[PDB]
């Protein structure tokens, strides 16, 4: 995986690539990195799938009874020491590399957090086997003051240079943005620079090409 | 401890038509999960009408498809500058392979151009020299994914003829050079899809009595 | 243990089990009947560790035995088969699993069918027409791929029996000893004698 | 592979199958796992692809000076002995060949060796070779006689690679068939199992445990 | 298991 | 090594080397081979300026190679020791790699090449 | 079979129009020790060619020397060994991939990654690289060690394809090379901040620049930074 | 030794114009050993379909572990469980199992009966869900299914086009694995008609 | 890491640098290791860096809870804290902690706890794999009362040592003051304390 | 490979060595004869590793043989037996040694007596009564140890060597296929035909 | 390499 | 061990304790680890003492030959053998060796061949186990041109803090000052250097 | 895992 | 073995 986090003015932008593997196998060529914890606090997730998967829904879970337990809106400091405490608890075994971001009535946040439970704070950080191609982007081109507009465009550059540079990462950018006193906006798909070309044939086969032994109808009814 | 095999990646394939025979190979060329070059060709025309490629471990595809190319030009210096055929040249290339044996050259090999009878013809070899005459053969990362395409499209396996009760085969033919350059470019665009170490460009040298023609393609860069 | 072999044919499931017991260079014993009955229409063969296999088919046995008197009922051979896949496949994440092959073989009397099926020490069921555990099935499948027959009788299953028997004392390594054979049919459970 | 060879009252019959795995992977169905290395000898592989596949022909070469130097046809038992000797001078380099030399002359009659890379030389009626040879000798030796008839014999050969072809994951393909006798050795075709399964499941009614 |  | 071509080629195109060897043949005691319809016959005259002989231990003149062929000779006798040796060697050889033991011609050729190999090799007669 | 001892970090470079520029820092760590800082890691041979150098010092060192005893070799006997028969860039290159792949094959390696860098005679630009296995490739862009990581996707924003090269001026490429540098300054943690660059141009010859420094470091952010999540002073 | 190929088999799983398909072969085999021909590795709870590939004990045990779950969903929801739901259970049921996993490769298809839409999902053995559009593949001739079915496949085929295309994709894998194969099966899903069709492939 | 802390006239300051490795990469070049579990007693941390968080997390909590029953404790407490969880999990931990604190007793107090658990009360502490470099310089350069100034300027070139031989560190220069006036936090950046 | 007896009677010695030939799980032939004639009154049985053996005993018989030729003379069992001892010595140092055992039996003319050496691949020689190689002697040797004395006749030696091969029948974990026995006395080595 |  | 050499205005300077350890065991508390390999060129020996001392007498070997047929060897070619030695058997020898010497053009040189046979010329270099002790410390006390009595108080107090924080260093610190004015053999003792 |  |  690629996946990123970039401060700005009002706010916060998470981006993540969307492919899955299998050894060198590409399982997916689309699946969503970029999950949401509560409605205006979201996580990129990189490491072991299932992993990433689980333990962001299982803190959002319990983030959603603690919200309504307390009449409060989730702040992003308990879904980071949610996370961080249930990580270093499995020593490491439980697979997630997730950088968490949002915002909430203190204001914007944005960590990351390894699989053996540490965290870091940060106006910019990226996590994944593309994480070193991202960096190498946002090194060069962050910079204090980030309008939302350059801080997605910054964002989904760093994803870009994953998805073309590491085996890791590839086909589309997913974008999430933060901002202070507006919805969260779930931008799937922001960028799909990978449609693959028109094929050169169609290999739709002349019906009755495969032999056949038997059939029978299936009762699905009751 | 010192290592001294490594992994290239990248893909090829050989399909031969009644008249004539391809050699296609990737463009790109890895090592883990970098990119080392997007065009460094892996398949080579080497004299007599008749090319070649090792694909494996680069060092040794390079080191054999040297050889093999210098054993051609003593071939000419040795018999009177008497043509390769390329039955010989499968032959000879068994023995520098073999010759090898318990020090490997980490190779899948292919060869492909045209018999005596002016028939197109593939040969290919395991990495210790194992060999065999084709119409049809992928190696290297993405072999497993394309060569049962393969078996389908060129040989027309599992194939019937519509309502004959699956009796009766689909015939066997031969195919135009338009047709093959179609299986080649479909199969690599699928295989680019789905294998992280395949990409970026497709190299096609097709084998007439003419000589040898080169074809190239873009492929999906991520 | 080694040796277990199961033919079903058109009215019964016929049950080849070897008779030898060794341990290091020493055959101990060369009549052990690697069987045990678990209803009167139900017959289990087992191999595999030593201790493993006998303390496993008596604990199914005293199981099957006790729903018995329960319902005053025997239980189907399907039943009994999954009864003992659950055992199994429970038994393959334990701290120490049971080691241990069987096949079942019964006659289902609701269906007045013969039933075999064979189940791994994994818990791995399949009904089968014929089966076989270990190194036996090695040359007795392509065997019975040959000459078997669905609707044959009990004395053409016997006959097919020897084929394999025969075979494997040609062509395995050890001595086992021969087999002990035992027919389940409508009648219940009986032992041929002389094999 | 499965590979096998038996002699009889008409000769030897010689029938292999052709397919080459890596692991699982099925890298070719079409190997032609017998070599022909003079027209009253044979040689069959199974084993490394390659050791066969190269030491093999090399026999064949070598076979080949015999004859100029000797001025006849090498015998069977001195053709096996090069290959058994040649890979015992490899004894743990980690060769792995698995071969039966098979042929006839006038001073040894039709005559079967079996070679293997741990330098076992045996002569024998009856060989099965190969991770099918199980399956294909529980079928040949249920139906062996020495008596066979030259039509009987070929079937028997063919069907137990088929058997073998079936049940052994690493077999398949289709059937190589020769048959030798005091004339040499003559090939009697190569049969797709694609085909050949239903052929004979349908004629000779076996194969009950498949879905017809 | 994939990873990401 | 000694390494001195001693079997060189004289301006009338003879081998002397050879040629004399040749000479010291004619000098040995004499050999006569006579072949039956079913047997081969060796007989060998013994020089008679020689009592005292013990014939009991006395290096015989007619050689078993192997249990179906015999080699005699005329020459230097020491020098026959030599060839005999080598043979019964290739003789045994023969039989652990073909599983046959030699034909006659075979052994022959062997003994001939080994003869020849003297005549154009260095340091050697 | 070897283990590294003394080592020098990545070797960065690309091609532009009229050249190929390449660059690597001075330093040579012995693990986690930044032992030595007058280290030059870039040698130049004859005026048309630099090789980079990456991996064991001691390897190196000998590597230098072989590439010394060529030049002299080169001279002998040979009245136009400052003219057309002067070493090429690809003859260099091809004599250290064969020894590399040789020293593999007895299993006693050179412990380097290696990047030719010069223009040949007809002006065509050279870049090949070749490391320890005897691997070789050639791209507009090439880099070693994190190098490989983090600076061929900042340098191949430049140069993406063949086509780009034409389009990219020696002060656009120039400055490529020296931010892939601060950059692995900032990431790489056996970098130092100074270094060497070297320009090979078919027109202007080899500018060798010794003693660069890394400069416009972004760290004042730094001072926002506190604690790891929850803590505010 | 590795669980996940002892038994050997495969699975794959497509979608069509308001039709899914999904197939299995039918080997169950110990390592070289061909066992049993008639192994199946799909099964269905009303109208949801899951194939398993992998460890034989555990798809036998899985199939019986979600019979049970979904019998009692009925009972308790008073309707069939649909294909989005059923595949939430699935991930949730095996990664309970995160530590000492059941060694498969779970695939669901089937249309979910309010909305008309076709569905398929597949799973990693710990749970991940993959939903795709086009195709699922799993088992030890997976390679070969992602390779045929990325060449063969094209979006909304008619319920007889897509036969033709899941059984080419599934015959052509299995014929380039060892472990696959003796026979296989195609399941044609439309909204509330059921095809199931045994194909005639090579018994070796 | 290089780390430290050094008691003056005042009180204490503590000292590190700001790098995390993951192998040779620097997955963060502005990390802050100096570390509040009290008002005025803060933790260096060096080793493990989920481990270190999680101890500090802990101590912070006690220290919280402590404060809530009994009032302000004592750096001396704080570090008996530290050391029953580092003690007590030895087999579990990479940690390497230096704690230090300000009463108004007391002045200023250092305790460093190494690997296994130990305790040991100090005049000044450095640690962390940079320590190594500055056993030589540090040794001869302090000495026990030194001004605000003077001890920014030992721990500057100090660190600015450790950094320049360490791989392991680098980035700024943190430091953490502690007296009777409050809480101080310095930084330093790299062409300051590069070319001293 | 696996069985090689010999005993030694008054006037001859007999070896016995099992038919089998097994490799993996299948008995590749049973009609094997691990034997080779060294001169005609000595005879040698083997048994090791594959391969090794019959290179092992072709090389010794050519070596005799040559010996024979060359002095026209026959190289007594204790000469014989020295030779074939020094080999085994040298070769358990070489790069890979022989992994051979043998059991010479010869009948030595000048002396009118039998004999009968062991040898193992170390090339530990002693000249026994009676003899075996691998597991075999575990039974045998206990067996003849009672049953066995100096005097018996050729035909009360395979009277005790019916009871060894009855032994190894019933308590050996292998099927060795039966043995070939021979008789090596003053008018040379002779195979008995039905055992 | 393949096997046989 | 802690061994170094320094070049300063009239030549060069080579330090050295004399601790040889088998374990934990002092095998041997007055060690001489400065050799000759000429009258003016001489080395530290660091690592293995069998591997150092084999390799000092190959190459005193090779510069009495040098000298035998070209006269005096300069330090550069000293350095060069040694080289040779090191590198070329680097997978069977645990050698880190300094070599100093005074020619009269060149002034002082010191080369430096840590483990895996690489060559370094500096103005002064440090090793064996307590260097990494004093690189701090060194670093921040080096100048150039330094005089005779500066240079023996800047090695003098060196290897004082090796010694001090490295167990395998101790007993007495050995120098070899190298000039025009010929070869000086310098000892210190614990009780003197110890409370510097 | 990070270090420090 | 003895260190320096
Ligand atoms: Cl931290
Ligand atoms: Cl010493
Ligand atoms: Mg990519
Ligand atoms: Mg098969
Ligand atoms: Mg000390």
């Amino acid at each position: 995986t690629t996946i990123v986090g970039v401060k700005f003015n009002n706010g916060v932008v998470i981006a993540a690539d969307t492919r899955s593997t299998q050894g060198p196998i590409v399982a997916d060529k689309n699946c969503a990195k970029l999950h949401r914890i509560s409605p205006k606090i979201w996580c990129a997730g990189a490491g072991t799938a299932a992993d990433t998967e689980a333990v962001t829904q299982l803190i959002g879970s319990n983030i959603e009874l603690h919200s309504l337990y307390t009449s409060r809106e989730p702040r992003v400091v308990s879904a980071l020491q949610m996370l961080k405490q249930h990580l270093f608890k499995y020593q490491g075994h439980i697979g997630a590399y997730l950088i968490v971001a949002g915002v909430d009535p203190t204001g914007s946040h944005l960590f990351s957090i390894h699989a053996h439970g540490s965290t870091d704070v940060g106006y910019y950080l990226s996590l994944g086997s593309g994480s070193l191609a991202a960096m190498a982007v946002l090194e060069s081109h962050w910079k204090q003051d980030l309008t939302k507009e350059e801080a997605i465009k910054l964002a989904s550059d760093a994803i870009q240079a994953g998805i073309w540079n590491d085996l890791g990462s590839g086909s589309n950018v997913d974008v999430c943005v933060m901002e202070i006193g507006k919805d969260a906006e779930y931008l799937r798909n922001y960028l799909t620079p990978n449609v693959r070309e028109e094929k050169q044939k169609s290999y739709k086969f002349p019906r009755g090409t495969t032999a056949v032994l038997k059939e029978s109808i299936v009762n699905i009814c009751d | 401890q010192f290592n001294p095999y490594g992994d290239n990646g990248g893909t090829i394939l050989g399909i031969a038509g009644e008249d004539f025979a391809v050699l296609a190979g990737d463009t790109r060329n890895i090592t883990d999960y970098s990119i080392n070059s997007r065009y460094e060709p892996k398949v080579f025309d080497c004299g007599d009408n008749i090319v070649m490629s090792a694909n494996g471990f680069a060092a040794d595809g390079d080191a054999l498809v040297k050889r093999f190319k210098n054993s051609v030009k003593w071939y000419h210096f040795d018999h009177n500058d008497k043509k390769l055929s390329i039955n010989s040249a499968a032959r000879n290339i068994q023995h520098l392979l073999y010759g090898k044996r318990f020090f490997p050259y980490y190779v899948h090999t292919i060869i492909a151009g045209l018999d005596e009878d002016g028939k197109g013809a593939v040969y290919s070899f395991d990495p210790v020299g194992s060999y065999e005459r084709e119409q049809c053969r992928a190696g290297g990362a993405a072999a497993s994914l394309i060569m049962p395409f393969l078996d389908n499209q060129v040989n027309f396996k599992n194939q019937y003829e519509p309502g004959t009760n699956g009796k009766v085969k689909k015939p066997l033919k031969y195919l135009s050079v338009e047709e093959v350059i179609k299986l080649v470019r479909d199969s690599f665009t699928s295989a680019t899809e789905r294998h992280i170490q395949v990409g970026d460009g497709l190299e096609i040298l097709i084998v007439t009595k003419d000589g040898v023609r080169k074809e190239f393609y873009e492929l999906k860069r991520d | 243990m080694d040796i277990i072999l199961g033919i079903r044919v058109q009215d019964s499931v016929i049950l080849a089990s070897s008779k030898a017991v060794t341990r290091g260079i020493s055959v101990l014993k060369d009549s052990d009947d690697k069987t045990r009955q678990l209803s009167p229409h139900t017959l289990m063969s087992f191999a595999g560790e030593a201790g493993d296999t006998v303390q496993f088919a008596e604990y199914i046995q005293a199981n099957i035995q006790l729903y018995s008197i329960r319902e005053d009922y025997e239980l189907s051979p399907q039943a009994v088969s999954s009864f003992v896949r659950q055992e199994l496949a429970k038994s393959i994440r334990s701290r120490r699993p049971y080691q241990v092959n069987v096949l079942i073989g019964g006659y289902d009397k609701k269906k007045n069918k013969p039933e075999l099926y064979q189940i791994d020490y994994l818990g791995t069921k399949v009904e089968l027409p014929y089966g076989a555990h270990g190194y036996s099935g090695f040359y007795t499948f392509s065997l019975l791929d040959h000459h078997y027959r669905p609707d044959m009788t009990t004395e053409e299953g016997l006959d097919l029996l020897k084929l394999c028997v025969q075979e494997l004392e040609k062509r395995m390594p050890m001595d086992f000893k021969g087999v002990i054979v035992k027919i389940v049919d409508k009648d219940g459970i009986r032992q041929v004698d002389d094999f | 592979t499965t590979t096998l060879a038996f002699r009889f009252q008409g000769g030897i019959i010689v029938a292999v199958d052709s397919r080459a795995t890596a692991g699982n992977w099925v890298a070719s169905q079409t190997v032609k796992k017998v070599i022909e290395i003079n027209p009253f000898l044979l040689g069959t592989m199974a084993g490394g692809a390659a050791d066969c596949q190269f030491w093999e022909t090399w026999l064949g070469s070598q076979c080949r000076l015999h004859e100029l130097r000797e001025k006849e046809r090498i015998s069977v038992a001195a053709a096996s002995k090069i290959l058994s000797n040649l890979v015992y001078q490899y004894k743990g380099a980690g060769l792995s060949m698995g071969t039966m030399i098979c042929g006839y002359t006038r001073k040894e009659g039709p005559t079967i060796y079996y070679v293997d890379s741990d330098g076992t030389r045996l002569k024998g009626d009856i060989f099965c070779v190969g991770s099918g040879q199980t399956f294909a000798y529980g079928v040949l030796d249920s139906n062996y006689k020495w008596d066979l008839s030259v039509e009987d014999a070929l079937y028997l050969g063919k069907r137990s690679i088929l058997a073998a072809a079936h049940r052994d994951a690493y077999s398949g393909g289709s059937v190589n068939l020769y048959h030798v006798t005091e004339d040499g050795w003559i090939y009697h075709g190569n049969h797709d199992v694609g085909e050949l399964f239903w052929k004979v499941k349908e004629e000779e009614g076996s194969f009950n445990n498949v879905i017809g | 298991a994939x990873l990401x | 090594g000694y390494d001195r071509a001693l079997s060189i080629f004289s301006p009338d195109g003879h081998i002397f080397q050879v040629e004399y060897a040749l000479e010291a043949v004619k000098r040995g005691t004499c050999a006569v081979g006579v072949k039956g319809k079913n047997c081969v016959v060796l007989g060998c005259e013994r020089r008679s300026t020689l009592k005292l002989q013990d014939t009991r231990i006395t290096p015989s003149k007619v050689s078993k190679i192997d249990s179906h062929v015999v080699l005699s000779f005329s020459g230097l006798n020491a020098d026959s020791r030599i060839l005999i040796e080598k043979a019964r060697v290739e003789a045994q050889s023969h039989r652990l790699t073909l599983e046959d033991p030699v034909t006659v011609e075979y052994l022959t050729r062997y003994v001939a090449g080994v003869q020849q190999r003297y005549t154009q090799s260095g340091g050697v007669r | 079979t070897q283990q590294p001892i003394v080592t020098g970090t990545s070797v960065i470079s690309m091609k532009y129009d009229n050249g190929v520029i390449i660059a690597a820092d001075n330093l040579g760590s012995y693990g986690s020790l930044l032992r030595f800082n007058g280290v030059e890691r870039l040698i130049p041979v004859g005026d048309n060619t630099v090789v980079g150098i990456s991996g064991d010092i001691s390897d190196m060192q000998h590597i230098e020397r072989l590439l010394k005893d060529l030049v002299t070799e080169n001279a002998y006997d040979n009245p136009l060994a400052d003219a057309e028969e002067a070493l090429e860039p690809s003859y260099i290159f091809e004599y250290l991939a064969t020894v590399m792949y040789q020293r593999r094959s007895k299993m006693n390696p050179l412990w380097n990654a290696i990047i030719v860098a010069g223009v040949q005679s007809n002006g065509d630009q050279f870049l090949r690289y070749v490391n320890l296995l005897g691997v070789t490739y050639s791209s507009p862009t090439l880099a070693t060690g994190f190098g490989a990581h983090m600076a061929n996707p900042l340098l191949r924003k430049v140069v993406d394809r063949e086509s780009d090269i034409p389009k990219t001026t020696v002060q656009v490429a120039e400055e490529a090379i020296v931010n892939a540098m601060r950059v692995l300054y900032y990431r790489d943690a056996r970098s130092s901040r100074n270094f060497s660059l070297a320009i090979i141009d078919k027109n202007t010859g080899l500018t060798f620049k010794k003693n660069l420094q890394v400069e416009n470091m972004k760290w004042d952010f730094a001072k926002d930074i506190k604690g790891y999540g929850t803590q505010k002073i | 030794s590795d669980p996940s190929s002892i038994n050997g088999g495969i699975v794959v799983a497509m979608t069509g114009k308001d039709c899914v398909a999904i197939a299995c072969d039918l080997r169950l085999g110990s390592q070289s050993l061909g066992v049993s021909n008639k192994f199946e590795k799909i099964f269905h709870y009303g109208h949801v379909f899951l194939g398993i590939t992998g460890l034989a004990t555990d798809v036998t045990t899985l199939n019986e572990m979600f019979r049970y779950k979904t019998n009692l969903y009925k009972l308790k929801e008073e309707r069939a469980i649909e294909p989005e739901t059923f595949t939430q259970l699935v991930s949730s049921s095996l990664y309970e199992r995160r530590f000492g996993p059941y060694f498969v490769g779970p695939v669901v298809a089937g249309i979910n009966s309010k909305s008309g839409k076709p569905f398929i999902a597949g799973f990693d053995l710990i749970g991940c869900i993959d939903e795709a559009k086009d195709f699922i593949v799993s088992g030890t001739a997976s390679d070969q299914l992602f390779g045929m079915c990325e060449s063969l496949y094209e979006p909304n085929l008619e319920p007889e086009d897509l036969f033709e295309t899941i059984s080419q994709a599934l015959l052509n894998a299995a014929d380039r694995d060892a472990l696959s194969g003796w026979g296989a099966v195609v399941y044609i899903i439309k909204k509330d008609e059921v095809v199931k069709r045994y194909l005639k492939m090579r018994q070796d | 890491t290089s780390i430290m802390a050094v008691t003056f006239k005042d009180g204490v300051i503590l000292g590190a640098d700001s790098r995390t490795t993951t192998g040779a990469y620097i997955a963060n070049r502005v990390t802050d290791k100096l570390t509040r579990v009290h008002d005025k007693i803060w933790c260096c941390r060096s080793g493990s860096a989920a481990d270190t968080q999680a101890i500090a997390d802990i101590v912070q909590y006690h220290l919280e809870l402590y404060t809530s029953q009994y009032g302000t404790p004592s750096t001396e407490t704080a570090a008996s804290v530290f050391k029953e969880l580092c003690y007590e999990n030895k087999d579990n931990l990479t940690a390497g902690i230096i704690v230090a604190g300000y009463d108004d007793k007391n002045k200023g107090e250092v305790y460093t706890i190494p690997l296994g658990g130990s305790v040991h009360k100090l005049p000044y502490a450095i640690a962390g794999s940079g320590s190594t470099f500055i056993y030589g310089y540090c040794d001869k350069n302090f000495r026990e009362n030194m001004s605000k100034e003077e001890t920014v300027d030992f721990i500057k070139h100090s660190l600015s040592q450790a950094i320049k031989w360490d791989g392991s560190s680098g980035g700024v220069i943190r430091m953490v003051v502690l007296t009777a006036a409050g809480v101080e936090r310095l930084i330093f950046y790299p062409d300051e304390y590069e070319q001293l």
